[PDB]
């Protein structure tokens, strides 16, 4: 979609807070919002590509200010929702709980090892986008292309500040997860995807640095060829 | 920046302390979350990963010109030959700077980074000061807020990272560190280096 996340080219949102070191994990809330990522994933309530979904339908303002754990529990809830494993009138009163008694504890549960064994192979071995397809890559290093000016409403890859723009393939990475088609409960349809150079002259005008150029990663069906 | 609608940070936190502790109490009914998985999750990302492993990575590349090619050619499989590699750095692909190149990281659409060799990125990466400006400004950004001055003759490749393709940069070796050892070298390498927001440190 054409929300307020897609800031590339934005103006005007101040100067960049750089607290001179920080930590990891600013308060505990933090590694609580953090964990339940690979638990909400096994769990079956969205993919990566749902989750930023999820984010991306979040208050603007909110988004733009809030704390970013704060827009991870955000897409949980979207997803508790919308997938029907989260009871919004319950999630309400237990929030009301421990708004009033915040060092109540929390339910009593078994520290059940797979869910451990399961954060060590997630953390080491990965969860690989990348798959295999029959055909080849349509398009080349060094082919001329021109990103889609397509605006959907659903989840997408498509920043704003290069749609209809034309550029240079640059490498052909192999096929990946779609996001246009997982973020919005269409399934991974593979597609295969590039790194594409925009000049800076060609995305901004002559306001562009004469000495610096945009790579930007397209997958087969944004980009169309202009010259081979 | 100031917004006069906005309420105070302790107000916030409160109240997003009990908004979390709620969804995690449903969470651990239903058998999905447990203390344990969260304590091992903080515990690899605080002390087992972190850009420590990247600068492994970046000393061998300097000192060892056979494994910054294969670095350079499959930045996966190079880093997995040190045991480096996972979540979130499935695909990794490294850009070297150059007297003639330098390379700057950016996801303008979200926060995605390199975990296995940086860990959790810094809350200015994901915050959307940087990601606006970096795509347009990157030369006046590199001088205003990093110090970081790169001629206007230098062309500059900034590497928006709207993919499961993770960029990493491989910063320059500094000048006047001729035949020292790996250790002394990985003293030179920071995040802010890996990213191109800045050169490795000097002298």
């Amino acid at each position: 979609m054409n929300g307020v996340y897609d800031v590339g080219g934005t103006d005007g949102l101040g100067p960049i807070n750089r607290p001179a070191d920080e930590p990891v994990f600013r308060a505990e809330w933090e590694k609580v919002a953090f964990a339940m990522f690979p638990a909400t994933f096994r769990a079956g309530f969205m993919g990566l590509d749902e989750f930023k979904f999820g984010i991306e339908q979040m208050n603007p303002a909110e988004y733009l200010e809030s704390p970013y754990y704060w827009h991870w529990i955000r897409t949980y809830i979207h997803h508790g929702v919308r997938t029907g494993k989260i009871d919004l009138e319950e999630l309400e009163r237990r929030t009301q709980y421990y708004r009033e008694n915040p060092d109540a504890p929390l339910p009593e549960h078994e520290q059940k090892p797979e869910l451990i064994e399961f954060v060590n192979q997630a953390v080491y071995g990965g969860l690989p986008a990348s798959r295999e397809v029959d055909r080849p890559p349509k398009f080349k290093e060094g082919d001329v292309v021109r990103f889609s000016t397509a605006s959907p409403k659903g989840h997408a890859r498509r920043a704003r500040y290069v749609r209809g723009k034309t550029g240079t393939v640059v490498k052909h990475h192999g096929a990946y997860i779609y996001p246009d088609t997982a973020g919005n409960g269409l399934g991974e349809c593979p597609e295969h995807l590039y790194t594409v150079r925009f000049t800076a002259q060609e995305l901004w005008g002559p306001e562009g640095d004469p000495n610096s150029s945009v790579y930007y990663d397209c997958w087969e069906p944004y980009i169309e060829l202009v010259d081979t | 920046t100031e917004n006069i609608l906005r309420k105070s940070d302790e107000e916030i936190q409160k109240e997003i302390t009990a908004r979390v502790k709620a969804l995690e109490s449903m969470l651990i009914e239903q058998g999905i979350l447990t203390t344990s998985m969260i304590d091992r999750m903080a515990e690899i990302y605080e002390n087992e990963v972190g850009p420590h492993l990247g600068a492994k990575v970046v000393v061998k590349a300097w000192t060892d010109p056979e494994f910054k090619k294969r670095l350079l050619a499959d930045g996966t499989e190079a880093c997995k030959e040190l045991g480096i590699g996972g979540l979130q750095g499935e695909d990794m692909m490294w850009v070297e700077n150059t007297d003639e190149v330098h390379h700057v990281v950016v996801c303008t659409l979200c926060s995605c980074y390199p975990w296995p060799v940086l860990g959790l990125p810094p809350n200015w990466f994901k915050e959307p000061q940087y990601r606006s400006r970096v795509v347009r400004e990157p030369r006046q950004l590199l001088k205003e807020e990093f110090g970081f001055e790169v001629p206007p003759s230098k062309e500059i490749k900034v590497w928006d990272s709207s993919s499961e393709m993770r960029f990493v940069v491989l910063p320059q070796r500094p000048a006047g560190t001729d035949g020292w050892s790996e250790e002394e070298l990985a003293t030179l390498v920071t995040r802010e280096s890996m990213i191109g927001v800045e050169p490795a440190k000097a002298v």
